[PDB]
Formats: C-alpha cells, sequence, structure tokens
RNA sequence: CCCGGCGAGGGGAGUGAAAAAGAACCUGAAACCGUGUACGUACAAGCAGUGGGAGCACGCUUAGGCGUGUGACUGCGUACC
RNA sequence: GUAACGGGGCUAAACCAUGCACCGAAGCUGCGGCAGCGACGCUUAUGCGUUGUUGGGUAGGGGAGCGUUCUGUAAGCCUGCGAAGGUGUGCUGUGAGGCAUGCUGGAGGUAUCAGAAGUGCGAAUGCUGACAUAAGUAACGAUAAAGCGGGUGAAAAGCCC
C-alpha cells in the first residue's frame, strides 16, 4: 500500500520476535567414541556406528 | 572614567514593532494587517 | 582485562547480522562459541573469526584468563554503502544501495 | 546573483514544493534575502546641541579633577621614548594629549603608544574626550575652545 | 490524636507529631506557632460541640521550614486563532510542626 | 552584522525538552512533538488544581453518608441538622473515623438528630 | 495538608449470606451494586477496588413485579445473521439459574474492566446449595 | 604481539602533553542502532497527558513521615499549524 | 446492535399537588502571593505604602524587557594555576531569560549600559546536509538451462580440470 505515519521503534522489534533466529539446543558426542560429534549425521571420518563413509 | 553609563531623553524612545518574532507574542504575522487582501502582501497593485 | 575486535566494511547488510548476534547476547565467550559453531550460516563463520579475535588477545598478551570472559557489548552498524541503478518500469533508474556493515566485538571479564 | 536565469519550475501541482529559482534567498547558497548593503549612517550634527553638550563635559572635566591644564606643554621632537619618558617623571599613563599650537613636534608624537593618543582642540571628539584617564589640555586649547562654543 | 485549626479562610485536619503545611507565616523556625482557635479536638470518642474556638484545647507547634516550591505553569490559549498566554507563580509556604494536643 | 540564527532557540529547545522528560517516544525527543504535549501537560496540570479539589469532594460526601447511614439517617438530614445545630465551621473531609475506629461519629449524629425537626 | 487514601492489602471485604427469598429483583440488585462497588462503606478513595464478597444463598423466586419480566430478552449481536439475536428470560432460569441476577446486577457497574473485577466478587451458584460454610458468612438483610 | 587467506578490521606492546589526538584523526549534540542498571508490561485497550496511588532500588531521610527515579492500579481527560 | 430515560433497575424508585432538603462552576467568600491604575502619602521614563474598583481576551494599537552578531569602557583585567564548546541536574524570575555545579574540553573569555542590525523557524506539498522509515517485506533482467567430485585457493553448487 504505503503507510499513514512512520513507525515506532517499539513496534519494530515486536514485528521481530518471532521471525528470531533459533536455538541449537546444545551439542553432540558420539555414542561408540571419544570423537566429539554433529547430530545425527556421520562425522568427516565415519564415526556414528563405525563402518566408514566419505572415502572422496 | 564615566564611559558607558549614558541613556536617552524621558520616553523619547519609542523602540518600535519588530514584527514576525515568535508565535506566542502577540505581534507577528501579517505586519498589523489581518488576513489576505491586496494591504496584506508586499508593496504592488493600487495607486496612491 | 577488555578487549575489542572489530572487522569493518565486512560484506553483510547489518539487519542481516544483528539477526544471528542477538542469538548470542549475554551468553559467556565458551557457550556463544558452541551457539555459533551448529549455526550452519555463512554470516556465522564470518563473525566467528572476529569474535574469536576478541576472545584470543585476553588469553594472550595482556590479558589473564578466558573463563570469566563475557560478550560485554556485541553490535553492528550502518557500513559504507555503495549505490547502483535499479532497473524498473518505465525506465525508472531508482537506486538499490548494496551495504556493508561495520561489526564490533567487545569482551571483558567484567 | 548572476551566472544562471534558470527555472527549475517544470509547474507546481506535481506533488512537490514550488522549486521557484535557482536564485531565489532559499535555494542554498549564493545570497540570502534581505543581506547586507552599504551603510552610511552620519548626520549633519546640530551646532547648538554639539557645542553646549561640550560645555556640560569641560565643567564637568574639571569638576572630577581630569583636566591638568599645563601651559605650553610641548617636547623637543615628535618621539614616544622623549614624551614617554616625560610621562613616568609627571606620574601619568594612558592620557589624551590635546594641542592648542599644532606644532609637529608634539602632534606626531605619542604614536607608540597603544592608549596614548594626540588630537586638535578644532572641533573636540565627544566620544574619545569621555574615555582616557585625563585629558593634559593646554591653556591655548582652552582658548581655542571656548572660542568653536560660542 | 486528630484536630481542626484555621489556617485562614481555609480549614486544617492535623494530628499529634504530624508535620503539615500551610500558606507562609511571618513565624520563623525559631519560634514558637500556637493556636487557641482550635475547632475541635477529636479525644476518645466522637465530640458533640457546637461553637468554636474551644478554651480547653491547644495545637502547639513550631515552624520546620519556610522555603518556596517549585514553579508550576499556567497557559491560557486558545486553538486555531493565534492566541496563546503563560504565567507563572511557584509560591512562599510555611511547614509547622505538631507537638501539641491535649488528652 | 552576520547574526548566527538559532544558538537561542538550542537552549529555548532544551528548556521544552527538559519539562518533557518522561514523556512518550518523540515527546522526549522532538521539539516539535515536546512542543504540542508540554502546552497541553501545564495546561491540564493547572486545571486540576481546581479540579482535584472537587473530585475529591465527591469521596468526601460519600464517606460521611456510609457512616450516616449505618446510623439510619440519610446524609443530607444529617448535614442539614448540623447547619441548624450550633455554629461549626465544620468540613466534609472530617470524618477519619469513618473508615477505622468506626465506633465513633454518633456525637455528631445525636447532635444533627436533636435539631432536626 | 493533603487527603488521607485507602489501600489494597488493608481492604476487608468478608462474605455475607444474603437471603433472596422475599425480594425481588432490581430491589436486591442496586443494593447489591452499592456493596459490590463499596459505595454503601466508607471508600474513601479513588482506585482501589473494594466491594464486598457476596454470596447470594438462593434467588430463584425473585419476582421482577409488573410486566417488564415477559419483555426482558437480553439482547446481543455477537457478529451473524440479519435480525437482533435474544435469549428468553426462560433460558436463564431453566439452565444456569444465576444468570437472570448476573446480568441483572452487570448493567450498575462500569465500562470495561473495573466492572469485571467488581463482579467477579459475587456469586449465586444454582440456588439453595452454596459452598461456603467453612468460609463462615455473616448474614444479611437488607 | 594476538586473530586472518597472502586479506580486511580491531586490540594488545611501544610513541606522546593528549590516541577518551590513530590517521574520514579538530571539541562535540540530535537523528541512528546496540549494551548495562533500576523499576514496569499475561481481568488485560484510545492524542499516551493530568490528578490520586499499591510497590521497589537508592539517599544512615540524625528515619522522624522527607529527597530521587519508576510505577500495578484508577478518578479525569479530544494533537499543533 | 437494544440504541427516541445514556444504561442497569424501577409497576412506585414513575408521574401529578403542596413543601422542606441536599449536592452542584476560577461564580458568592476568607486566607497567602501579585499586576496595573483612581484617591491620599512618599514623589520614581516602566514603583511601593495606606486605601480602592480592578486583572478572560483575538484582530489591533501602545509601552517595556531578553538574547544573538559586532562596536565603544576593552590595547585594560582572568586563563593550561583549566578558556569557548558539549551535556545532566539544581537554584531563581511573570515570562523571555539568567545563575551555580560534577562530568567533559585543550585555548580562549567578560558584564553594566548605549548604538549599529544579514537579529530567535516549526511549518511555505519550502531550500541543503547528515540519516531514519514502511521491512527482513519485495527482487534473481526473455529460465542462449546444468551436475558433483577432485584442483588453482584459505574456502567452491557457479571459476579451472
Amino acid at each position: 500500500a504505503v503507510q499513514q505515519n512512520k513507525p515506532t521503534r517499539s513496534k519494530r522489534g515486536m514485528r521481530r520476535s518471532h521471525d528470531a533466529l533459533t536455538a541449537v539446543t546444545s551439542l553432540s558426542v558420539d555414542k561408540t567414541s571419544g570423537e566429539k560429534h554433529l547430530r545425527h549425521h556421520i562425522t568427516a571420518d565415519g564415526y556414528y556406528r563405525g563402518r566408514k563413509v566419505i572415502a572422496k | 572614567m564615566r564611559l558607558n553609563t549614558l541613556s536617552p531623553a524621558e520616553g523619547s524612545k519609542k523602540a518600535g514593532k519588530r514584527l514576525g518574532r515568535g508565535i506566542g507574542s502577540g505581534l507577528g504575522k501579517t505586519g498589523g494587517r489581518g488576513h489576505k487582501g491586496q494591504k496584506s502582501r508586499s508593496g504592488g497593485g493600487v495607486r496612491r | 582485562m577488555e578487549t575489542i575486535a572489530k572487522h569493518r566494511h565486512a560484506r553483510s547488510s547489518a539487519q542481516k547480522v544483528r539477526l544471528v548476534a542477538d542469538l548470542i547476547r549475554g551468553k559467556k565467550v565458551s557457550q556463544a562459541l558452541d551457539i555459533l559453531t551448529y549455526t550452519n550460516k555463512k554470516a556465522a563463520v564470518l563473525v566467528k573469526k572476529v569474535l574469536e579475535s576478541a576472545i584470543a588477545n585476553a588469553e594472550h598478551n595482556d590479558g589473564a584468563d578466558i573463563d570469566d570472559l563475557k560478550v560485554t557489548k556485541i553490535f553492528v552498524d550502518e557500513g559504507p554503502s555503495m549505490k547502483r541503478i535499479m532497473p524498473r518500469a518505465k525506465g525508472r533508474a531508482d537506486r538499490i544501495l548494496k551495504r556493508t556493515s561495520h561489526i564490533t566485538v567487545v569482551v571483558s571479564d567484567r | 546573483v548572476t551566472g544562471s536565469g534558470k527555472k527549475p519550475w517544470r509547474q507546481k501541482g506535481t506533488g512537490r514544493a514550488r522549486s521557484g529559482s535557482i536564485k531565489s534567498p532559499i535555494w542554498r547558497s549564493g545570497g540570502v534575502t534581505f543581506a547586507a548593503r552599504p551603510q552610511d549612517h552620519s548626520q549633519k550634527v546640530n551646532k547648538k546641541m554639539y557645542r553646549g553638550a561640550l560645555k556640560s563635559i569641560l565643567s564637568e572635566l574639571v569638576r572630577q579633577d581630569r583636566l591638568i591644564v599645563v601651559e605650553k606643554f610641548s617636547v623637543e621632537a615628535p618621539k614616544t621614548k622623549l614624551l614617554a619618558q616625560k610621562l613616568k617623571d609627571m606620574a601619568l599613563e594612558d592620557v589624551l594629549i590635546i594641542t592648542g599650537e599644532l606644532d609637529e613636534n608634539l602632534f606626531l608624537a605619542a604614536r607608540n603608544l597603544h592608549k596614548v593618543d594626540v588630537r586638535d582642540a578644532t572641533g573636540i571628539d565627544p566620544v574619545s574626550l569621555i574615555a582616557f584617564d585625563k585629558v593634559v589640555m593646554t591653556a591655548d586649547a582652552v582658548k581655542q575652545v571656548e572660542e568653536m562654543l560660542a | 490524636m486528630y484536630a481542626v485549626f484555621q489556617s485562614g479562610g481555609k480549614q486544617h485536619r492535623v494530628s499529634e507529631g504530624q508535620t503539615v503545611r500551610l500558606e507562609k507565616l511571618d513565624i520563623a523556625t525559631g519560634e514558637t506557632v500556637e493556636f487557641a482557635e482550635v475547632l475541635m479536638i477529636a479525644n476518645g470518642e466522637e465530640v458533640k460541640i457546637g461553637v468554636p474556638f474551644v478554651d480547653g484545647g491547644v495545637i502547639k507547634a513550631e515552624v520546620v521550614a519556610h522555603g518556596r516550591g517549585e514553579k508550576v505553569k499556567i497557559v491560557k490559549f486558545r486553538r486555531r486563532k493565534h492566541y496563546r498566554k503563560q504565567q507563572g507563580h511557584r509560591q512562599w509556604f510555611t511547614d509547622v510542626k505538631i507537638t501539641g494536643i491535649s488528652a | 552584522a552576520r547574526v548566527k540564527r538559532g544558538v537561542i532557540a538550542r537552549a529555548r529547545h532544551k528548556k521544552i525538552l527538559k519539562q518533557a522528560k518522561g514523556y512518550y517516544g518523540a515527546r522526549s525527543r522532538v521539539y516539535r512533538v515536546a512542543f504540542q504535549a508540554v502546552i497541553k501537560a501545564g495546561q491540564y496540570a493547572y486545571r486540576d488544581r481546581r479540579q482535584r479539589k472537587r473530585q475529591f469532594r465527591q469521596l468526601w460526601i460519600a464517606r460521611i453518608n456510609a457512616a450516616a447511614r449505618q446510623n439510619g439517617i440519610s446524609y443530607s438530614k444529617f448535614i442539614n441538622g448540623l447547619k441548624k445545630a450550633s455554629v461549626e465551621i465544620d468540613r466534609k473531609i472530617l470524618a477519619d473515623i469513618a473508615v477505622f475506629d468506626k465506633v465513633a461519629f454518633t456525637a455528631l449524629v445525636e447532635k444533627a438528630k436533636a435539631a432536626l425537626a | 495538608m493533603k487527603t488521607f487514601t485507602a489501600k489494597p492489602e488493608t481492604v476487608k471485604r468478608d462474605w455475607y449470606v444474603v437471603d433472596a427469598t422475599g425480594k425481588t429483583l432490581g430491589r436486591l440488585a442496586t443494593e447489591l451494586a452499592r456493596r459490590l462497588r463499596g459505595k454503601h462503606k466508607a471508600e474513601y478513595t479513588p482506585h482501589v477496588d473494594t466491594g464486598d464478597y457476596i454470596i447470594v444463598l438462593n434467588a430463584d423466586k425473585v419476582a421482577v413485579t409488573g410486566n417488564k419480566r415477559t419483555d426482558k430478552v437480553y439482547y446481543h449481536h455477537t457478529g451473524h445473521i440479519g435480525g437482533i439475536k435474544q435469549a428468553t428470560f426462560e433460558e436463564m432460569i431453566a439452565r444456569r439459574p444465576e444468570r437472570v441476577i448476573e446480568i441483572a446486577v452487570k448493567g450498575m457497574l462500569p465500562k470495561g474492566p473495573l466492572g469485571r473485577a467488581m463482579f467477579r466478587k459475587l456469586k449465586v451458584y444454582a440456588g439453595n446449595e452454596h459452598n461456603h460454610a467453612a468460609q463462615q458468612p455473616q448474614v444479611l438483610d437488607i
């Protein structure tokens, strides 16, 4: 459209409260090693439930 | 020395209207000419 | 012991930086550095080097310890825009402004 | 303002200000609407007010004891070090020397001193005469001033 | 214990151990305020009095500050018409502290 | 004589905007909206000098009314009774004993009832 | 001097049991509203919701007196269908039997919010079954 | 010297009377976005102001009914040209 | 959307007859502050005391005062022993205004009182600058599309292979 007036700065922050960037919910270690993790993927060295993955 | 203690004769200084200064002043807008018409604008039209 | 890191004229609009930054306000340095790591975004790696640089000069130099270090200020400001002609109706040649950000990390033990 | 009679104009009633002239006084810079014209404020000076105001100041100058009135006050030459060395001896500072006799050896003197000045008694300046500490005078100046004042 | 007195054309309720405010006095901080013009003392039970200036009553007092307040502002105004005008006053006062009021 | 124009207003502005502290949004930060609000604020403040005293007298009247009504007389027969009863300059604000220690108020009513006709 | 005023922690309230079987709708209702503000008592304050806590013991046999009963239909227009829509005096007694007493005392209470704060202190229940035995009600005749 | 890609920016170390003079460097508002503190916002609605006010922090209030900031709640209340 | 008592309520809480009452405005009045002016006293270009009616006010008149730039006393005096400027607060006057003061600041500053005036902005759908806003909205320029691994490189779905 257009608008009536220039808006207040409280308005700008209420409009931005829901669009806000969302939590990662803490971190992972492997179930099967002393190696640090990426949640519910397999690491660059294939550790998750072992075997081998990403041999590139 | 006595300098800078002078002032004009009694009531001699009228001081006069400045106009156009403040809005809470009484004096201001138009000049003491009122709203709109030939005599409110800058000097043109009617002959003496 | 207090440290500023800035990166000024960095390639992001400051609105897009302020988004990520408000996730990590007040967090303490180690908890925020984990929160940033599991943010996949390219903005989050750009900011990492400046946040990490803040943290590194307390871990060294004039500082001692990083365990009570906290992100005391974290803020982003309008950097220098290069102005470009936007193609638009009836040969309308309106400005589109290609933004950069001035990014400030302040960490302190404070 | 010279160098363009151009109208930015292209009517009013197109969503904007009147944009009236590129020489209009409000047009950023280059000239404002009532900026100064050559000023001359000197008048006639009415002789009977002038000469009679002065009769007041000459009486007031003796009543405040500021008029010394030395007979043939003079120095050999128009040299400040000579007049000034005369002035230290008389215990005087920053005084208005008034000539009665328009001799060049006093009248070109006193030049280096900031707030010592020399003037002639013919048409004496009423604004200088209320400044300075004292009026040195001669009796020759008293003669010709009263004679401008009858 | 509560009482009524006259500050002037206005009447005031006040208690024992109460500091209370009225329009400025001539009386100073280092002087004694006393009120024989006590209109009632409300005692242990409601009083049945008709006639004021009760003789068997005092509010004994003191001034504790003579000062001037803050400046209040007065607007006289009429919209759209280009009439606006202003007056100030800050007003002097006395605070008094009640030591009196007999049982 | 170049006169600067506006280093006087910077102080006039600052007096208005200091009086407009405690006010919302633009009111504390824009001279244009500070100015509208500061004039309006003092007109009301000066109005309520008088208006406060009238608004309370209504609360004053209803509190002499609740004591009297518990004591089975109406406020207007009691106040008119007191008027007929001898002198007393009196006041509506008088009965503190109405809200608390409600055992009193009776001597004034008993007087008011006695003068009643 | 300045005026004294009341405060929310000092307000007493108490629980009152109001017998209604001799009464009629509006002569109960306007005394309840008064009391429900604290306008029966010395409030001496503009801003603190005082009131009493009121239990109505029954009220099922309250006559309206005169012919007003059969034209009182509590008109509302929530957001649908041409016409005003209504509900009968008879609905109010047959089901949720309070509602005739509730929406008699509603109209005596202020604007939006403040009138709701006065109202949530009043209860009627279904009638001759009130639950404030442990509360120890002081009886009141009006 | 620290971080970094050879980068960009900033800090530390050192320079000075001063870098709260660090290079767009003169002292420096307001528009601007962010931090830090006190206090508030889910019986809860309007020119956002006025009048009354629960509360809390601070000021040893010599505590002697007071100063400060904010303020649930609520009487009253229609911007300037 | 009741919505022709403002509403609840009221079949007497209505209306009518007689009469008493209360509440209800800066009105009527006293308290304390104060403006101008008649009368009188002092006796002044702009008053104050005693006494007095008085003081809502635009267009519009008329009188007075403040500051801003600069001059004159000011070639003097204060100044890195902390000046202009910046800003929060308090004091004070009817208002304009003026004064105190912590922080800041690294050189400047000052009345009285008169006179000269480019003389106080908030508006002209005004002019210029800094810079906000609707907005995390819309946009991917005939979709002569593209893939993923390795490599230059620190990094690669788009380069190079």
